[PDB]
């Protein structure tokens, strides 16, 4: 996917990877390696007038 | 006009409550303050965190 890393504050279970928002889509990853819990966010896009 | 005098008829609740920034009536104030609305048209850029 495209979109910013950053530190997340997400609690995961020892076999969770993956989180999901309200929408069920992926909205955190776990780093296979440091084990860091990351949040994914969208970048910035919008309309143009 | 600033007298505001109407031959006893008292509109304070209907006209524009100068204490209030909004300048809203006591009874449109009370009106937004009931109404619920989450979807609001401002910029939102201050989530995702
Ligand atoms: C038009 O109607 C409104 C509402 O009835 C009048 O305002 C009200 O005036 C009374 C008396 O001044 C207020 O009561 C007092 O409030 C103070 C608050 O500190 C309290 O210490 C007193 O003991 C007494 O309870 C009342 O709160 C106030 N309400 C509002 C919403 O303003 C207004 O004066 C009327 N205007 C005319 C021209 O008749
Ligand atoms: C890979 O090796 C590094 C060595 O510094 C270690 O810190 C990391 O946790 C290792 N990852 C796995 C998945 O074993």
């Amino acid at each position: 996917g495209t979109g910013v890393l950053t530190k997340s504050n997400k609690k995961f279970l020892p076999f969770q990877q993956f989180g999901r928002d309200i929408v069920d889509t992926t909205d955190a990853v776990r780093d296979p390696q440091t084990l860091e819990i990351l949040d994914i966010t969208p970048c910035s896009f919008g309309g143009v007038s | 006009p600033p007298i505001k005098y109407f031959g006893g008829f008292n509109f304070s609740q209907i006209l524009p409550d100068p204490s209030k920034p909004s300048k809203r009536s006591p009874i449109e104030d009370l009106l937004f303050n009931k109404v619920t609305l989450a979807d609001a048209g401002f910029i939102k850029q201050y989530g995702d965190c």
